[PDB]
């Protein structure tokens, strides 16, 4: 009963998104987009059913592509790790509302999936052809990130420096950053959120939301049409489907009763920087 | 009673295409396979010859498309509207279960036969989603059935014969995944002639990205999507001929025009089918005409390529589909328009350019 007052009192603070985001993988360096996709995936939507009889989806799947190296097994351990159910693979039943972590991609379950390039690293000016999946099965995932080798010097550096700092206050002492969320209570946190309540979206946002994807749709239309080559990450209305839903994940991380305009910017914006990117 | 006899007289021309537009309001566009739907739930006519031979009356359509082009909502919708409806997918049900086997009983030591999905839904509807899949042997395990609609069976000890009398929607993914405009249909269809053959018509459906269609498809499905049953709280979580007008489902333009209830047209589609039609000669001459010109098309195809082969199984589908369209308004003979809309219906499925 106490820890309902300690969680109603974490999520009504201004900044839970960014404790819970710092709160996801804090050993990794970097990748603060990917931390808080992964946060939203782990919060999840709400499914919802119809008088005709027909179900939507209330979970988000995600797919990660990238050179070896670039912590993706990681992260799928520390999901596995954080989430209440998880599974983990090399490539579903048992799995009944939590996540399940596909390696090696070349029910009410969330699909968070890694894969690796076609030739084994990016090529840049090759541009597209570099992902065998078909757009059949590439259109169920939510959003596809794409991480590359960033070569630079200075960044080499940091990243030996993280690496090694870590390695020797490792044994030292295990204390948070800047207010990290113990794991313990950070799972009690999102259990807790998951069961009590769900959102749902409101009328300004909606359009909002219909005019930005009619433009995006357009976009996408022209870009495919100048190119002269068909794209393999087409838009459709599961991407509307899928970006209502991590607006009403993002209200729900927030236990509000409506989403705002705010959650359906941070949505919108997470999904352009993944999907608009990647195709 | 009186008002299916008064629709039928006041809508005399109307009716096929009324039920056909009041199909399924939720889904948009697709004119030509609503009809289809249509003429499957009238269907046609079985007849016995002195000889003993058995003709089919039944018809066979497949559908192949893009993804989400509300294939699967039609399917979902005849299995609801339908009686006998019985969904199998491709990989979910094998010829075991599509064909009736025979299975020892030890209590006794004899032999006894146990039905399988297509036995049991006689003068039914079945609905077979991702047919691409399907293996080869389940194909030809089906071709029974759809030629000739009996299953053989023969075990020692026991020989029997079951009536399977029925039709089956199927709906299928291109190879590729997605329909390629400039390879030709026989390599995106990738299925065998005798299976082409025995289906009767075939459509292609294609996602074409138009502002005009994207906007009207994204406004129907907003509409739908904002749509809230009556008498329920905002917020809460979870029989007369022509519908009651709403401002969501139908719109304020679709004022002019009303759709038919359901219950409604369930009764007008069993008295329909309960019709016996008869051809009559006028209309036997043009269909030859017409059969002809499409037999010796192949010198006249231009650029436009054929989907399906034209076989002898055509004339039969002609015949089937004008007895369809016969039954879908209350008559007793066959006129000029009845095989003109079959013709049309042929035209637009068996050409594309």
């Amino acid at each position: 009963p106490q820890e309902e007052e300690e969680f109603r009192r974490l999520a009504a603070l201004p900044n839970v998104y960014e404790v819970i985001s710092k709160s996801i993988a804090p050993s990794i360096f970097g990748g603060t987009d990917m931390k808080k996709a992964i946060a939203c995936l782990l919060f999840g939507g709400s499914r919802k059913r119809l008088p005709d009889g027909l179900t939507r989806r209330g979970d988000i799947n995600l797919l990660m592509l990238g050179d070896p190296g670039t912590a993706k097994s990681q992260l799928l351990k520390f999901v596995e790790k954080c989430s209440p159910i998880g599974v983990y693979t090399s490539g579903m039943v048992l799995a009944d509302g939590g996540v399940v972590c596909i390696d090696e991609f070349d029910s009410r379950c969330s699909v968070l999936a890694a894969a690796n390039s076609v030739f084994g690293r990016w090529d840049e000016t090759k541009g597209e052809d570099n992902i065998d999946f078909m757009p059949t099965i590439l259109s169920r995932f939510d959003m596809i990130f794409i991480v590359k080798d960033e070569h630079n010097e200075e960044r080499d550096v940091m990243l030996a420096k993280h690496v090694i700092t870590l390695h020797v206050s490792a044994l030292t002492q295990t204390q948070a950053v800047e207010g990290e969320i113990d794991l313990a209570k950070l799972k009690k946190f999102i259990a807790y959120c998951r069961v009590k309540c769900g959102p749902r979206l409101s009328a300004e946002a909606a359009e909002k939301l219909k005019n930005r994807y009619i433009i995006m749709r357009s976009g996408a239309r022209q870009h495919e049409r100048d190119s002269d080559r068909r794209s393999s990450i087409p838009i459709t209305v599961r991407q509307l489907e899928a970006i209502v839903r991590i607006a009403e994940a993002l209200s729900k991380m927030k236990l509000q009763p409506f989403a705002t305009e705010a959650d359906v910017e941070e949505a919108l914006r997470l999904f352009q920087v993944s999907t608009l990117d990647a195709a | 009673i009186a008002k299916i006899k008064k629709f039928s007289k006041t809508r005399s021309k109307d009716i096929f295409d009324q039920l056909a537009k009041s199909l399924a309001p939720s889904i948009h566009g697709h004119d030509y396979v609503k009809k289809a739907i249509l003429c499957l739930l009238l269907g046609g006519v079985e007849r016995d010859l002195e000889n003993g031979s058995h003709i089919r009356g039944d018809i066979n359509i497949l559908l192949i498309g893009d993804p989400s082009v509300a294939k699967s909502q039609l399917l979902r919708y005849v299995l609801c509207t339908a009686p006998r409806a019985i969904p199998t997918t491709g990989r979910g049900s094998s010829g075991v279960g599509l064909t009736a086997a025979v299975t020892t009983d030890q209590e006794t030591g004899e032999r006894r036969l146990e039905a399988g999905a297509m036995v049991l839904a006689d003068r039914g509807v079945v609905c077979i989603d991702e047919f691409d899949k399907m293996s080869d042997m389940d194909r030809t395990a089906i071709h029974e059935v759809m030629e000739q609609g009996r299953v053989t069976i023969a075990k020692a000890g026991i020989h029997a014969r079951l009536n399977a009398r029925c039709s089956v929607l199927a709906a299928a993914n291109p190879v590729y995944g997605r329909y390629d405009q400039y390879k030709t249909p026989m390599e995106n269809i990738g299925l065998q002639d005798s299976l082409l053959s025995r289906f009767d018509l075939l459509f292609i459906m294609l996602d074409q990205m138009d502002p005009e269609q994207d906007r009207e498809i994204s406004d129907h499905v907003l509409r739908m999507h904002r749509y809230r049953a009556p008498g329920e709280q905002d917020g809460d979580a979870m029989t007369q001929i022509y519908e009651k007008h709403d401002n969501l489902l139908h719109g304020t333009k679709k004022k002019k025009e009303k759709m038919v209830s359901a219950a409604f047209m369930k009764k007008y589609i069993h008295v329909a089918k309960i019709i016996k039609p008869v051809l009559t000669q006028e209309s036997a001459t043009y269909i030859a005409e017409e059969y002809s010109r499409l037999r010796s098309q192949d010198s006249m195809s231009s650029d436009t390529a054929r989907t399906s082969p034209v076989t002898a199984r055509t004339l039969e589908t002609l015949i089937r589909l004008a007895t369809a369209h016969a039954k879908a308004r209350m008559s007793k003979t066959v006129d000029l328009q009845d095989a003109e809309e079959a013709v049309e219906l042929v035209q637009y499925a068996y050409f594309k350019k």
